[PDB]
């Protein structure tokens, strides 16, 4: 149902057959970014939740994967699995704790 | 000395008329739906084609199957060494049997 990712539809009647009208999603405007499979932290391995790790150049943060929205790297929206030396492509960098700042005021 | 069919055929006014893309223009339109999915995904059927490595994005089709992707980050040597194996055992079943 069109081109793009479908959103709604609509009937019109029409002599010997039916018409539909479907609105769709089509993105526009692009950016190149570099981007990693995996954040090495600490000695282990953080892989997204949901979204995609990006850089600007100098910082990392998460994005979705249909919408430039990025965010600052927690625990909240990655988790851990194994080691950094088994993912190929793995970069350093940190991964923010909401509760240090809680601990320590 | 020996005449075929065809031209029994052709002469009795039973002609047969060439398509209109040639075998070479398909290929072309091949070539283009394989690059596409490489270098794209499935971007380049909604809108213009966005890359993304081949590693990372058979890590988004894991997720669609219900496997967290750490899964092929921590298996990407063994996935890709059956999937060559996997190719050429095609190209052993299409060059030994053509039924
Ligand atoms: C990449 O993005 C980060 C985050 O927005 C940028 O870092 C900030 O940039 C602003 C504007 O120069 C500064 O006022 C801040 O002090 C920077 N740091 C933080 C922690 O907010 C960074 O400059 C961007 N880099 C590029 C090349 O665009
Ligand atoms: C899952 O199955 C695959 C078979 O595709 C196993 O891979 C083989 O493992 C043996 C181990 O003795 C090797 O000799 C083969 O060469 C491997 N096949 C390849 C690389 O194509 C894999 O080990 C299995 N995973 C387990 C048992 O955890
Ligand atoms: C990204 O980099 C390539 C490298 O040549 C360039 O052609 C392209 O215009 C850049 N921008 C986008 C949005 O793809
Ligand atoms: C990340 O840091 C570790 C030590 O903490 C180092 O061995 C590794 O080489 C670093 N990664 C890169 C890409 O340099």
């Amino acid at each position: 149902c069109g081109k793009g990712y479908h959103l709604m539809s609509f009937p019109q009647s029409a002599p010997h057959g039916v018409v539909f009208l479907h609105v769709t999603y089509v993105p526009a405007q692009e950016k190149n970014f570099t981007t990693a499979p995996a954040i090495c932290h600490d000695g282990k391995a953080h892989f997204p939740r949901e979204g995609v790790f990006v850089s600007n150049g100098t910082h990392w943060f998460v994005t979705q994967r249909n919408f430039y929205e990025p965010q600052i790297i927690t625990t909240d929206n990655t988790f851990v699995s194994g080691n950094c030396d088994v993912v190929i492509g793995i970069v350093n960098n940190t991964v923010y704790d909401p509760l240090q700042p809680e601990l320590d005021s | 000395a020996a005449r075929d069919l065809i031209c029994a055929q052709k002469f009795n006014g039973l002609t047969v008329l060439p398509p209109l893309l040639t075998d070479e223009m398909i290929a072309q339109y091949t070539s283009a739906l394989l690059a596409g999915t490489i270098t794209s995904g499935w971007t380049f059927g909604a809108g213009a084609a966005l890359q993304i490595p081949f590693a990372m994005q058979m890590a988004y089709r894991f997720n669609g199957i219900g496997v967290t992707q750490n899964v092929l980050y921590e298996n990407q040597k063994l996935i890709a060494n059956q999937f060559n194996s996997a190719i050429g055992k095609i190209q052993d079943s299409l060059s030994s049997t053509a039924s």
